[PDB]
């Protein structure tokens, strides 16, 4: 339905430092390499500020925390929490906006949908009989 | 199943 | 000593491994005998 | 005029001698044995010293460029890093040691039950190596390699000897586990040489057992 | 078991050889590798790490094993490489 | 942290989870050493569910 | 005297050669100003160095190898990018030259795969003339051994474009996030080496639910899908991901610019057995006439990979017998050997 397209644009139209990162890019093996990637993204964006960090397909690393009982769901949860802690945590960052795109919108952890981290939950519904016209007029 | 792995460092 | 080139059988030009330093093609100081340094045996070299 | 040509030769002999003496006193010793990594064209090569440092040489040095080839192990000055002298390989001594001529005679009467396995390798080895004339006319390229996989205790190293012994050949067995040497650039040299030691000798088989040791 | 796992790469195998070599020199030598699990773990590709350093120390021991008798003790045999428990080595 | 007059160290989430084994233990050792030579101190570990 | 002269002149160059010193080979990694760089020795510290006056300021861009002086530490000349077979990527795996004609009985299917793959790489004008972004990706599904890979290999041979082959099932390693990473390195490798047909083998594994490992398959698909229709760079490389099971493949994977064209390649065409044998039989000397037709019914449902063996296995029968194939009696048993013994 065009979610990533708005993001591909904001990048061509932004004076900040767009920093794209797909959700699966954090799931790196070697525990302590995934969570550190989060702490390197918000450090890179903090230095080169103001910046926009766009975590596309966030459904990979931000699924509701069901108590982990194996060393794998535990390391997916260490990523979401490292995500939560830098977005709104003791180290408040200045002018680092985060754009996130997901195709589910309910599987996401309630802490990452709480007005403060992902403030505006824009919805991209299937084009009606009108947006389809505008969509047709620009591709053609 | 899915196994997260640690690692050492041969100097 | 990792090899014995035996350039002419009169100027051997031994190749020596300094362990970590490097591999060098060295020649004996006069004190040693050409026949005493057999291939593969641990050989002592001079720093210079 | 014959005397005049002789005079020119006599002068040339002294200067050839003088240049030779200056080169002779500058050859000296010791040489840092390095490993030519490549040859950029624009007479200059990129030596990667055995001390784990690379040093581009503006002039390849006291050797004929055409002789130097990517991979040659030359002797270079420890300071200038100018190639002094090409160092002969001779396939070391270990490499020729892996040419064991005492194939224990694992005669196919000694390996049992693995017949179709036995005949199959004789199709891709022995036969390809022995009766190659027919192999050339048929167009059936004989596969140079055959991997021996199977649960341990099947005897893969055994039929290997069987094709090793009851088929003649040189059988340079190069079991993979041996090709793990903490000395940088040794097993690789053992590998290229092994085929190099292989080219020198007559129809043979380069047998590497436990390929996992470097097959990882 | 501990000394056969050294920091610097290869120094584990270098010790395995220097032990077996020290045996062939002697007459009637017995080697007793207590707690083989230390350096006898089942192989697995983990090259992204120093573990393969220990594994190549076992493969330098598997080659070595196959007047010198060898003993080994393992309260947990199931963690030993199938290769090292074959009736060609043990 | 705005009114503390006491070194306020901040270890949050997976900052003590290091890939090399025996390094996670080391950092916490050096964290409670930098919190003693600079005492009184307050270590604030956010998202303790992580570690 | 003439012989002495040519050797003596070469010797004189050697006397100059003894004088010449070595340059510490290194790589540049930034350009602080017009006279300052940050060069790194191959196994050495990072020295801040300038460039010799007779050098191109420009040519030295990040990644540009240089060989700085050993005392001044001032760069003295650029060098080509180091080339070694240290590459971990199949990319160097030449497809080898295989003509389209060698694949047999896939005229229509080969024709289609030419369209999507070949066209955007050779005559982009056609696609940009009409204004549609070049199509990218072909999904070749068919029975195993039918020769999906070969057609995907010939397409590389005609275009002379680098081919990377990934056994897709292998990429799904047990440790978490390794599986996504191998796919990521593939497409990242492509950006460096263009253009490359990224031929993914059986793709059912990665594309086509409640377990930690049941979502790692989910993550790997998302990594594969993103790297295709993905922000970064759209690219000019093409993918030929071929499966054996098309029902399994997820819907998104079959889309216009995200892998289109479901080219079916069923077991060797009835007539192909001839052509395939024609293209795979003739090579081996065989003066005797051929009743190919009987071999065709003697070989029903043959995988085609079997047919390649048929002739080759016959050659082994000939390798025993004598040295020249002069009888179809050979293919009959060869057909059996490449059937009951190929079961
Ligand atoms: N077909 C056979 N006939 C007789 N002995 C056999 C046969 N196959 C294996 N063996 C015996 O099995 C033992 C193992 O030797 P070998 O190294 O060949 O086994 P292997 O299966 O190759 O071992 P690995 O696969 O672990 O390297 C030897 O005693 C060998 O003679
Ligand atoms: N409104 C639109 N306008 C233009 N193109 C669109 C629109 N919606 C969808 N598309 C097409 O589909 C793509 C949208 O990407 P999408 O599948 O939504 O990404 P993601 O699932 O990663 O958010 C665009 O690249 C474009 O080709
Ligand atoms: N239909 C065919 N036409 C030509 N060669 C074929 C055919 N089927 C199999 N082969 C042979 O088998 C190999 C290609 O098989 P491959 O493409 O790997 O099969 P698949 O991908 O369907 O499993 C080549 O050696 C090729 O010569
Ligand atoms: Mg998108
Ligand atoms: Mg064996």
């Amino acid at each position: 339905c065009g979610k990533t397209m708005l993001a591909k644009a904001v990048a061509h139209h932004t004076t900040a430092a767009f920093i794209r990162v797909v959700g699966s890019e954090f799931v790196q093996k070697y525990l302590g390499e995934g969570p550190r990637m989060v702490r390197d993204v918000f450090r890179l964006a903090k230095e080169n500020a103001p910046a926009i960090i766009f975590i596309d397909e966030i459904d990979a690393i931000a699924t509701k925390r069901f108590d982990a009982q194996t060393g794998a769901d535990r390391e997916v949860q260490r990523i979401l929490l490292e995500l939560l802690n830098q977005m709104d945590g003791f180290d408040q960052n200045v002018n680092v906006k985060v754009i996130m795109a997901t195709n589910r919108a309910d599987t996401l952890d309630p802490a990452l949908l709480r007005p403060g981290r992902l403030d505006r939950k824009i919805e991209f519904p299937l084009p009606d009989r009108r947006q389809k016209r505008l969509i047709f007029s620009t591709i053609t | 199943a899915x196994x997260x792995x640690x690692x050492x460092x041969x100097x | 000593c990792t090899k014995i080139i035996n350039a002419d059988s009169e100027d051997p030009k031994y190749i020596i491994n300094v362990k970590q330093f490097a591999k060098f093609v060295v020649d004996l100081s006069d004190q040693v005998a050409p026949t005493d340094i057999e291939e593969g045996m641990r050989v002592g070299v001079d720093r210079n | 005029e014959v005397l005049r040509v002789t005079h020119e030769l006599q002068a040339m002999k002294d200067k050839i001698k003088e240049n030779s003496e200056k080169i002779k006193v500058n050859k000296t010793l010791p040489y840092l044995v390095s490993n030519v990594i490549e040859l950029l064209d624009v007479k200059c090569a990129v030596i990667k010293t055995s001390t784990r440092q690379t040093y581009f040489l503006p002039v390849i040095g006291l050797v004929d460029a055409e002789k130097l080839k990517p991979g040659d192990l030359v002797g270079v000055n420890k300071d200038s890093y100018l190639i002094l002298e090409t160092l002969p390989t001779e396939y070391d001594s270990r490499v020729k040691a892996m040419e064991v001529d005492e194939r224990p005679t694992e005669q196919y009467s000694d390996i049992g039950g693995l017949d179709k396995q036995i005949q199959e390798l004789v199709e891709a080895i022995v036969l390809p190596m022995n009766h190659k004339e027919k192999f050339e006319n048929l167009g059936i390229q004989p596969p140079k390699g055959v991997l021996m996989y199977g649960p341990p205790g099947t005897g893969k190293t055994l039929l290997a000897r069987a094709c090793a012994a009851q088929t003649k050949a040189t059988f340079l067995k190069l079991a993979g586990p041996q090709l793990v040497q903490m000395f940088i650039g040794d097993g690789a040299k053992l590998v290229r040489d092994a085929f190099a030691l292989a080219k020198e000798k007559a129809p043979s088989i380069i047998f590497i057992d436990e390929l996992d040791a470097i097959g990882t | 078991g501990s000394e056969l796992v050294q920091k610097y790469v290869g120094e584990g195998a270098r010790m395995v050889r220097e032990l077996f070599e020290m045996a062939r020199t002697k007459k009637a030598c017995l080697i007793f590798f207590d707690e083989i699990d230390a350096i006898g773990g089942a192989r697995f590709d983990d090259g992204a790490g120093g573990d393969n350093e220990v594994q190549r120390t076992m493969l330098e021991l598997i080659n070595q094993l196959d007047n010198i008798k060898v003993l080994m003790a393992t309260n947990r045999p199931d963690t030993l490489d199938p290769a090292l428990m074959r009736p060609g080595r043990l | 942290a705005h009114h503390t007059d006491c070194t306020f160290i901040r270890v949050s989430g997976s900052e003590l989870v290091q890939k090399f084994i025996g390094e996670g233990a080391r950092m916490v050792r050096e964290l409670f050493v930098m919190a003693r030579e600079h005492a009184p101190s307050i270590i604030f570990m956010d998202e303790i569910d992580s570690i | 005297l003439k012989e002495l002269t040519k050797q003596y002149e070469k010797s004189e160059n050697d006397l100059k050669a003894l004088q010449s010193v070595g340059q510490i080979v290194g790589e540049v990694l930034k350009q602080l100003t017009e006279e300052k760089f940050i060069v790194k020795a191959t196994n050495g510290p990072r020295y801040v160095v300038g460039c010799r006056r007779q050098l191109d300021k420009s040519k030295l861009k990040p990644g540009t190898r240089v060989a700085l002086d050993m005392t001044t530490l001032t760069i003295m000349r650029y060098l080509p990018r180091e080339v070694d077979p240290l590459v971990y990527n199949m990319s160097h795996e030449d497809p080898g030259n295989v003509s389209y004609s060698e694949i047999g009985g896939l005229s229509e299917q080969i024709r289609e795969l030419r369209e999507v793959i070949e066209l955007p790489l050779t005559n982009p004008e056609l696609f940009q003339r009409v204004g549609i972004i070049p199509p990218k990706g072909c999904l070749l599904y068919g029975p195993p051994g039918t020769g999906k890979t070969l057609l995907a290999r010939a397409v590389a041979s005609q275009l002379d474009c680098n081919f990377l082959k990934v056994v897709s099932s292998s990429i799904v390693d047990k440790y978490i996030g390794e599986s996504a990473r191998l796919i990521r390195e593939m497409f990242n490798y492509a950006r460096d080496h263009q253009p490359c047909i990224i031929f993914m083998d059986e793709i059912d594994a990665i594309g086509g639910e409640g377990t930690s490992a049941d979502r790692e398959i989910q993550r790997t698909l998302m990594e594969l899908l993103n790297q295709m229709d993905g922000f970064d760079t759209l690219h000019r490389v093409k993918m030929i991901m071929a499966t054996n099971r098309p029902d399994t493949l997820d819907p998104a994977l079959l889309r216009p610019g995200r892998l289109d064209r479901k080219i079916h390649i069923d077991l060797p065409n009835e007539q192909a057995r001839l052509d395939i044998l024609k293209i795979h039989a003739g090579p081996i000397t065989k003066h005797g006439e051929i009743d190919y037709e009987a071999i065709v019914k003697l070989s029903d449902g043959f995988n085609g990979a079997d047919l390649r063996n048929v002739c080759t296995e016959a050659g082994m029968f000939a390798i025993r017998a004598d040295h020249d194939f002069v009888v179809q009696e050979d293919f009959m048993k060869a057909v059996r050997k490449v059937a009951d013994s190929k079961k």
